[PDB]
DNA sequence: GCCTTGACCCTCCCCTAAGGGGAGGGTTTAGATTGTGTGCAGTCTGACGCGGCG
DNA sequence: CGCCGCGTCAGACTCGTAGGAATCTAAACCCTCCCCTTAGGGGAGGGTCAAGGC
């Protein structure tokens, strides 16, 4: 039908082009009887007829007569359906301005004419003339004038000049220009300048000028002259029920435009004076401006509500406009709604489904059939037997849901699981009955919920929810490779309850033959599900090839592992059930399963799972009573010796011994020291105390209470809230976030007094307040992640790239907290894996590591894996299927056409409910160290003094692997010669962490250079120290001289030489910073390593995150390598000039010097260590770092706001969204390409132009990558339909109007919203062939 | 409540709001991101055209 | 200053509007004194050109046998009963016969003068004053259109000095004398307009109708005209004056209509239309202040305003007035009885029938937006529960294509001629059905065959053989 | 059966005599009057563009 | 010319039923145009009913 949108300014010819008549009145429709009044906003002339095949007067009145036009009314006959697109016009008496291209920032007439849109606006509104053409005169080009300035030069110069007010002068004065002349005065004028802001001014309006040439628009157009009238029936007059009428603001807007404009012609028809005139105009104005867009200039028009009119632009844009509300998603048919409940018996593939609800949803479907079958003789009969319900119509709706699937939907739609299809069971309630085992993927419980149901109609849909959203397929998670349709609760619990071991149960010690046997003896009676017992078990295995090879042996199991033996596929060993079964073990039980068996073994297995854990929890009578809230023996004392405590600790405080911080903080560690010894008490007392008799002598095994038992198994309940039931609830906090200072010592079996019960209110506010205002932030970061990120979609298989990022094991401090197994699993390598002993392939370059690799690598010492990612992918407009890896959802590798960046931004998004709105080193385990960046010397104790400020401490076990990763400050002295074993608990570093140490160069004598004495010191005397210390002080503490001029500590020799470096002839001095505290005089030895001076010192993170704001006040960071100097100080901006040796020199920095320097003049600096500490910007981590470096940045500072609480995120999908942050590119030289310099363009567009470039041996550009955040990267596609939908809809259609853009609908939004297939998917062969047989 | 078809809005031709009204189901953006998220192009181009 | 600090209409209006002081009882006069003579330096420059006062005695004569009244051409005197105009009409007719004559030159300018001073007496009517006077402008354009077309073909020709074309062509009037004095200089401009010397003609030889039509010179003509120009010149600048001295009464009026559908500056710019209207209308010589008569324009205009255009669907200014008189008869109906009136006494304290009355209570009511907030959300609008009623239901639409298929099927079933003309004879599958003869005349055939075949052909189609399909698309 | 023929028959639209009734439109109206008139708001946080100081 | 505080602009969950908003306001003239009134008459356009003629 049509390949591209086009979009552009319309010139009056267009729009009256458009229209088929001029809107001469405001009469709308007559008020005796409703016909449409000639000439008017509703005109059957101008708009069309208001019957179908039909005139206005009557005269012709079938289609007998059709497109001839009355000859009386004026109406053509024809359908009434074009009054949805005949459109009219307005002449305009007075040319007025668009007040987009006027005050949507920045204004495109302001930077079309260089202008202020204060000049501008007084021109406007007729307080200012503006000179059009100088002449002979003095006057210069949009001089403003005011008006008497304007009289003056009149009559002083004569009409020799032009200067008018209003539109008209704004429009003569975009008339007048010339674009191509200026674009090259400008260009010329960018080639003589060196100010960055006014260059950065001079290319936004060269770049305007040369949107306007390029386009067909010319700038003239941004005055109307003419305006378009919608049609009628977009915005309907229509009686209401009540004979009341109903209308649209948009009527009246064009009313009040239209009577402004009739009275404008009037009044100059009239000849009326001018100040009436201007009047009228300004009015004119105005009403078009309100029509236009309500409220952007001025007071909103409101109309006899108070409420304001709804204008065009309110129509198109926010939450509730065109876009989002009808185009991005709709109401459909075929669709119903009702309550959920639990069907416990179904099959995971299938759902029930009300009769009711189904003879509704298809009943087109069962029409046809009741004709087909000969049941009714027309589909008139079928209707009427559908509405009498016969017992035939139930017959043919049995066999119409036959194969049919429907998807069942429930809001918030956070990820794709919220849609799966099943196959529906017809039932005889209202309510649909969803399997228990997909719950988890909804986020359904039934309590009161509700879901959609939705009939797919064509084969297609069919197939397509038979083939990709049934719930069978649904089986593995899209974030991370995790089961998602798992056993919970009441299967938990039965399958722990049945696959636990009693010391004494009934029938224990037997010998069984099978499995059989043991449900024959636990059904009978004869034997406890809990007998530990022996039982002749026959496992199968998988050999080197696809064949499953049986052994048999007697197991010592119990009576209810060897009963869930049975329902366990054939691939499986028995440890997979001999063993406590919690949530965990089931799952990972069901993640086995797929992975050795596959997906049709592991459907039946978690069905029979489901069937099994609910058979056994029935059986189990697992209730709840007062008695398993067992609150320990001993509760009561620890809560007197706490309080003990806090009296002694009050009466500390009366005496004078504490003040109130410290006295506080001691109370808060005493009771939360007391709640941990009474949680401590409460567990020991509620998880064994099961003492039970073998054989007649006592003994201890793990307890069957209740409680105990749904905590243990996963089932619910955690040890927090066990706490809570049976212990004491503990400290609360104030609504400040600070802690009560006397905690509920009571817990919910005991009451809670009043008291109690109201401090708890206070924090259960807090948390419900934040779940409930949460949910928008969360909703808000998933739309603006999807819009970043929908256009992005495995198109090609391979690359052929060498790229990847070398993943390894995520360690801060001591902990272990990603290991490298599931960091680099269904990855695909970069490089050849090599083992310790070197050389050997151990992984191939190209292989996916799925978990038999992993193995491998685990077995092996790999602490070091370099994968592909796809922000270092060199496809062009999407992702090679090689640097994307596995699709997780199914276990192999991503299939071309998979819409990556939605599962990305869904698999980000969906946790985001889950989220909050509101010194030494210590090495724990024995190993080998290894330092880094260390600039280490040997002092005078027999120590290693690691001066420097990147050097960080790694332990090494006996693999050969990281374990920790500490980092230590500037000198700190080391304790351990580096290299060798060290022991747990062992010591390795100590510092000074409130004061910052000067460690000297090499070993000598102190030597005084520049510390002219009494102005570059207080000489101060510490009266128990013995020795005065000398202070280096503020600038404003001393007087001129040495306030800014450095003090300088040389080392040189007694004999009064220099000591020079080894290797270097640089010569050995210390420069120190002010506020020091120096305890050293001239004469005194000191070898290198001693101390001289002393200069003492959640879902909002995500969404910072994301949108890569730059930190309250950053890191500074060294944006070039070399030697740190200083230029002027005392300005408040400390001069920093960081010195190269084989580059160009000066490169200067305005640090203000209220934030501490971590650098010193003798040292070096790499590009980009800190100069000074704070939270690291995004955006100078990408530019002196690189890509690889700020996309781990922005994954480690995501997955540590997700672990922390407990959320497992592949980060496959974080570096999706970073990839779509680093789209565009500044160009720095571009050589002899396309492009300016200081341009940002697309990453991609620059890369296939210098492709092409170096492919005609040119030079092409070089770019620096940009960082936007996820709403300035999605504000800043190629596509204007995508971009205007997302958000800010009038600064994208105001820039691509007058830009002249054009659409060609490549991703998935603007193909939504033109109601085609989307280019992901099974729409993905479609719109290849639709480009190759457009392409050739 | 179930509906096949029905009444439609007057400016936009899609089904009305309610039960009361008998309407349709919203099938709002993140149901059409789940469907994009599978590679339901064809269920996807059903809900919103036809 | 004060600009570009606001951006309310309202505020830049009412600053630009108090920058003019108001006018004293002395200052009115004047200003009304300024435009009765610029209107009366019209007059007497039109008296110069005599067709003007020839229409006007033929007026004076069709009143004399009253085919017009001279209440309708003259307002009144002054140095209407019709014996005075008698007498000013003899003496202006023995003015204007005494100048016809005397042509001469210097003794054709004491005439002329007199009789524009004693024309000058006539203060007429508007109508005709500004017929005249409009007449003239239609002469002076038509006059002055063919003389800037003598110089339009000289631009059409080539490069154009007309700083001293003008020489001698003032004052010859009846030839080319002036034209040969052009090529007398025969530079390559002077040789092209002459090769189209003939072509000019019949412009310059046109003057041969009218210059024997006015009697006057050229220059006579356009420099009464200018006269004239300068005399509306001054009449307009004088009423400009009273317009801007005086928009405070129409703010001071205005605010009371301010609700009532329009906005404040439309009732504004209404009631300016009102005031340059009494400013047109006003007599000094009546001794009120201008406030007194301009108040009846002004509140004319803003009322009738709000008749016209405050509301959507307009209604009539006679039913607008039958709603503001009923208004307040249920003001004063439900004062005297504490209790809304209904109907039918609300029709019996007024004069009308009760459903006259009803259908006007139903009558006016504005219409909703449909941006209304239902349940007072913003989320759910008026305009999401208004359905489309013209849409066909598609089992509708599905009954009419299987009743498009029945009815094929069952007229396959017929004869090729029952067929065709039942087929015809209603408008199956063709644009429009026919009638009985042209059914018949497309056969060669009478009206009456054609009523048997097609009623023969019906009563085949209802046999239940041919029927049991058919009868299926009928109901109870 | 096909085809005319003369006589009937139907509805629908316009006409009657002397205005009645009403709708919908114009026009003027002469004591003097000369500057509106409301709110409402317990958002925060980015982010951009600009006067104004240095 | 470069930087800092200020002005401004743009974003911020889907089912059932209730469900809106409610003030304010010429009169006397004149005109044309359209429909209406009896008790049916006249005609145009289009159908219908028995006669037969082949
Ligand atoms: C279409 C809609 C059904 C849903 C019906 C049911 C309830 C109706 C409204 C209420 O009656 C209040 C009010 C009465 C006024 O008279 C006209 C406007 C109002 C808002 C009505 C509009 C419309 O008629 C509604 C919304
Ligand atoms: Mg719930
Ligand atoms: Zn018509
Ligand atoms: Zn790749």
């Amino acid at each position: 039908e049509f390949d591209a949108i086009k979009i552009a300014l319309a010139s009056p010819d267009m729009i009256r082009s458009w229209s088929f008549g001029e809107v001469k009145k405001p009469e709308t429709i007559n008020y005796r009887t409703f016909k449409p009044e000639r000439d008017g906003l509703f005109c059957a002339r101008i708009f069309g007829p208001v019957k179908d095949y039909e005139c206005l007067c009557g005269k012709y009145k079938r289609l007998k007569h059709r497109g001839v036009i009355c000859e009386k009314c004026g109406v053509e006959v024809t359908q009434t359906k074009v009054r949805r697109e005949r459109m009219g016009h307005i002449e305009l008496a007075s040319p007025t301005a668009h007040i987009w291209f006027l005050k949507s920032l920045p204004s495109r007439i302001g930077l079309l004419l260089d202008m202020p849109l204060r000049d501008i606006e007084r021109v406007l509104y007729f307080e200012s003339y503006v000179v059009i053409e100088g002449g002979m005169t003095n006057l210069e080009r949009q001089q403003i004038l005011t008006e008497e300035q304007y009289l003056d030069a009149l009559e002083e110069f004569g009409d020799e000049f032009d200067a008018k007010m209003g539109a008209e002068a704004i429009q003569a004065l975009l008339k007048s220009m010339d674009l191509e002349q200026e674009c090259e005065q400008l260009r010329e004028e960018l080639n003589e300048t060196n100010s960055e802001t006014k260059r950065k001014k001079l290319t936004k309006r060269i770049k305007l000028l040369e949107a306007f040439v390029q386009s067909g628009n010319k700038p003239e157009w941004m005055i109307l002259t003419v305006l378009p009238v919608l049609p009628p029936d977009l915005r309907p007059l229509v009686p209401l029920d009540g004979g009341r009428f109903a209308t649209s603001d948009l009527n009246d807007l064009y009313r009040r435009v239209i009577n402004r404009n009739n009275r404008l012609k009037r009044l100059l028809d009239l000849a009326a004076p001018d100040i009436i005139v201007r009047n009228e105009k300004r009015m004119l104005q105005e009403a078009v401006d309100a029509l236009l867009d309500n409220g952007r200039r001025g007071r909103a028009i409101t109309g006899s509500n108070k409420r304001p009119l709804k204008s065009l632009a309110d129509m198109i844009k926010g939450k509730q406009g065109r876009f989002r509300q009808n185009l991005l998603g709709k109401r459909v048919d075929y669709s119903g709604r009702s309550v959920i409940t639990v069907g416990p018996y179904l099959r995971l593939h299938q759902c029930g489904l009300p009769k009711k609800m189904a003879l509704e949803l298809f009943k087109p479907f069962i029409y046809g059939k009741l004709e087909l079958r000969g049941l009714a003789t027309t589909i008139k009969a079928a209707k009427k037997m559908v509405e009498r319900e016969e017992a035939v119509v139930w017959d043919i709706l049995d066999e119409v849901i036959r194969e049919h699937p429907v998807l069942l939907n429930r809001a918030p739609t956070l990820h794709r699981l919220g849609i799966q299809a099943f196959e529906p069971v017809l039932i005889e309630g209202k309510a649909i009955q969803l399997h228990p085992l997909v719950c988890a993927a909804y986020n359904a419980d039934f309590d009161g919920d509700q879901m959609a149901v939705h009939v797919p109609l064509t084969l297609e849909a069919q197939l397509e929810a038979r083939a990709l959203m049934m719930s069978t397929n649904n089986i593995l998670s899209p974030a991370n490779g995790e089961p998602i349709i798992v056993p919970s609760q009441d299967v938990v619990l039965g399958l722990y309850y049945m696959t636990r071991d009693c010391v004494n149960a009934k029938g224990e010690g037997m010998v069984l033959t099978g499995p059989k046997e043991a449900e024959r003896l636990y059904r009978s009676g004869l034997a406890s599900l809990h007998a530990r017992v022996k039982v002749r078990i026959t496992e199968y295995e998988k050999d080197a090839n696809g064949e499953l090879v049986a052994k048999t042996s007697l197991k010592d199991t119990t009576v209810g592992r060897a009963i869930l033996w049975m329902i366990v596929p054939k691939g499986l060993p028995y440890s997979i059930v001999n063993q406590a079964l919690g949530k965990k073990a089931i799952s990972k039980m069901l993640n086995t399963c797929y992975r050795i068996l596959g997906l049709k073994p592991t459907v039946i297995f978690a069905d029979q799972i489901m069937y099994t854990g609910f058979a056994y929890a029935a059986r189990s009578g697992a209730s709840v009573g007062i008695d398993d809230m067992v609150i320990p023996e001993k509760k009561h004392e620890i809560i007197s010796e706490a309080e003990a405590e806090v009296a002694e600790i009050q009466e500390q405080f009366q005496s004078g011994l504490v003040t109130a911080g410290e006295r506080y903080n001691k109370v808060i560690d005493i009771w939360a020291a007391a709640n941990d010894r009474v949680s401590k008490a409460m567990m020991d007392n509620l998880q064994t105390e099961t003492v039970i008799n073998r054989d007649g002598q006592e003994e201890k095994q793990v307890s069957f209470n209740s409680i105990y038992m749904m905590a243990d198994s996963g089932a619910r309940g955690s040890a927090a809230q066990i706490r809570q039931l049976a212990g004491m609830r503990g400290l609360m906090a104030k609504p400040d976030g600070s802690i009560i200072e006397t905690p509920i010592t009571a817990n919910f079996r005991e009451g809670l007094n009043v008291l109690q019960y109201f401090i708890s209110t206070h924090g259960a506010r807090k948390g419900l307040a934040d779940t409930a205002l949460k949910t928008a932030n969360s909703g808000y970061l998933t739309r603006r992640l999807v819009d970043v990120a929908q256009d992005l979609v495995v198109t090609e298989d391979d690359c052929g790239t060498h790229e990847g990022i070398m993943m390894t094991p995520v360690i801060e401090g001591g902990d272990v907290k990603e290991p490298l197994r599931d960091r680099v699993l269904g990855r695909v390598t970069a490089e050849d894996v090599l083992k310790p002993g070197t050389a050997d392939i151990l992984v191939p370059r190209n292989t996916l590591l799925h978990e038999q690799w992993c193995d491998l690598l685990e077995e092996n010492s790999v602490d070091a894996v370099k994968v592909r990612s796809v922000v270092s992918c060199d496809t062009d407009f999407g992702v090679c299927a090689h640097c994307y890896g596995r699709d997780l959802a199914r276990g192999h590798i991503i299939n071309k056409g998979e819409a990556i960046g939605v599962i990305a931004a869904q698999s980000i998004g969906e946790p985001g409910t889950q989220l909050t709105m509101r010194s030494s080193i210590q090495v724990k385990n024995k190993g080998s160290i290894k330092l880094s960046n260390v600039k280490s010397v040997v002092n005078s104790s027999g120590k290693l003094v690691i001066t420097s400020r990147n050097t960080e401490l790694k332990l090494i076990d006996e693999f050969g692997r990281t374990k920790e990763s500490y980092k230590v400050p500037y000198g700190a002295v080391l304790a351990k010669g580096d290299g060798e074993q060290v022991a747990g608990g062992e010591t390795v570093a100590n510092w000074d962490p409130h004061t910052m140490p000067v460690i000297t160069e090499v070993s000598g004598f102190v030597r005084f250079t520049d510390m002219i004495d009494g102005q570059t010191i207080t000489r101060q005397t510490d009266e128990l120290t013995g020795l005065s210390s000398l202070v280096v002080l503020d600038s404003a503490e001393r007087t001129a001289g040495g306030k800014d001029l450095r003090p300088a500590l040389k080392i040189v020799d007694a004999q009064g030489n220099d000591v020079l470096i080894p290797g270097t002839d640089m010569p050995a001095q210390y420069f120190l910073p002010g506020k020091a505290i120096v305890q050293l005089e001239d004469g005194v030895q000191i070898s290198s390593g001693d101390t001289l001076a002393r200069i003492p010192q959640g879902l909002p993170r995500v969404a910072d995150l994301f949108e890569a704001r730059r930190p309250k006040e950053p890191a500074i960071l060294a944006e070039i390598s070399g030697i740190v100097s200083f230029g002027k100080e005392t300005k408040g901006k400390r001069r920093l000039v960081i010195t190269p040796v084989d580059g160009s020199d000066p490169y200067e920095e305005m640090i203000p010097k209220w934030r501490q320097l971590n650098v010193f003049e003798g040292e070096r600096v790499e590009r980009g260590d800190v100069i000074s500490d704070g939270p690291e910007a995004p955006h100078d981590i990408l530019r002196l770092r690189g890509v690889h470096a700020v996309t781990r940045y922005i994954v480690n500072e995501v997955q540590d706001v997700y672990r922390l609480q407990g959320v497992k995120i592949n980060d496959k999908h974080i570096e999706v969204i970073v990839r779509q942050m680093l789209r565009k590119a500044t160009i720095v030289n571009a050589g002899s390409s396309d492009f300016l310099e200081g341009e940002q363009v697309e990453y991609s567009r620059v890369k296939i132009a210098n492709r092409e470039l170096e492919a005609n041996g040119k030079v092409g550009a070089t770019y620096s990558r940009d960082l936007l955040g996820i709403t300035k990267a999605s504000l800043a596609t190629e596509s204007f339909i995508s971009a205007a939908s997302f958000q800010e809809t009038t600064r994208v259609l105001t820039e691509a109007a007058v830009a002249g853009k054009r659409d060609e609908l490549r991703g998935l939004k603007e193909n939504v919203i033109v109601g085609r297939l989307i280019p992901a998917g099974t729409g993905y062969a479609y719109h290849q062939d639709r480009m190759r047989r457009r392409a050739a | 409540h179930a509906r096949s078809t029905g009444s439609y809005s007057l400016v936009t031709q899609q089904p009305l709001g309610g039960k009361a009204q008998f309407g349709g189901q919203r099938f709002g953006e993140m149901e059409v991101w789940a469907l994009e998220a599978y590679g339901a192009a064809y269920t996807l181009q059903e809900m919103l055209t036809v | 200053s004060e600009i570009g600090r606001t951006t309310d209409p309202v505020r830049m209006y009412m600053r630009e509007m108090g920058t003019v002081e108001l006018l004293t009882r002395e200052g009115e006069i004047d200003i009304a004194k300024r435009i009765e003579d610029g209107i009366n330096q019209v007059q007497c420059s039109v008296a110069e050109y005599p067709e003007a006062i020839t229409y006007l005695l033929e007026q004076y004569d069709r009143v004399e046998a009253e085919e017009a009244r001279l209440s309708d051409l003259i307002t009144g005197f002054v140095d209407i009963d019709p014996e005075l105009a008698r007498e000013k009409f003899a003496e202006l007719r023995a003015q204007y016969v005494v100048t016809r004559d005397t042509i001469k030159h210097a003794t054709a300018q004491e005439e002329i003068l007199k009789l524009s001073e004693v024309f000058k007496q006539f203060r007429l009517v508007p109508k005709q004053f500004d017929y005249l006077v409009n007449s003239m402008r239609v002469m002076m354009d038509r006059v002055r259109t063919q003389e800037r077309l003598i110089m339009k073909l000289c631009v059409e020709q080539c490069k154009m000095p007309k700083k001293n074309f003008i020489t001698l062509f003032t004052g010859n009037e009846t030839s080319d004398t002036w034209f040969n004095a052009a090529i007398a200089m025969n530079k390559p401009w002077s040789e092209k307009l002459h090769d189209v010397s003939e072509e000019v003609h019949r412009a310059l030889q046109k003057l041969q109708q009218i210059e024997e039509e006015t009697g006057l010179t050229i220059e006579q003509v356009k420099d009464i005209n200018r006269r004239m120009s300068i005399g509306e010149a001054k009449a307009r600048r004088a009423k400009k004056e009273m317009v801007e001295a005086n928009l405070r009464l129409v703010i001071s009026i205005a605010k009371k209509y301010t609700n009532r559908g329009l906005q404040f500056l439309d009732l504004i710019q209404e009631g300016n239309i009102g005031l340059m209207k009494a400013v047109d209308k006003f007599e000094y010589r009546r001794g009120y202040k201008f406030s007194t008569y301009a108040t009846w324009w002004i509140r004319q205009a803003i009322t009738r305003s709000i008749a016209d255009q405050a509301r959507t669907i307009r209604i009539p200014v006679h039913m607008i007035e039958t709603i503001n008189k009923l208004n307040r008869i249920s003001r004063q109906m439900l004062q005297e009885m504490g209790r809304e009136p209904t109907p039918e006494e609300l029709a019996e304290r007024m004069l009308m029938p009760e459903d006259k009355i009803r259908k006007v209570l139903k009558i006016a009511k504005e219409p909703i937006s449909m941006e209304t907030p239902i349940g007072d959300d913003e989320d759910s609008h008026l305009g999401d529960f208004i359905e489309d009623t013209t849409l066909e239901l598609p089992l509708d639409s599905a009954t009419t294509e299987s009743l498009r298929a029945a009815t094929h099927d069952v007229l396959a079933g017929l004869t090729a001629r029952e067929a065709k003309v039942l087929r015809m004879r209603f408008g199956i599958d063709m644009n429009t059905d026919y009638t009985l003869e042209e059914v018949g005349k497309q056969f060669d055939v009478t009206r009456e065959r054609i009523r048997q075949i097609e009623a023969k052909a019906l009563r085949k189609l209802r046999h239940p053989s041919r029927s049991e399909v058919l009868r299926s698309f009928l109901d109870d």
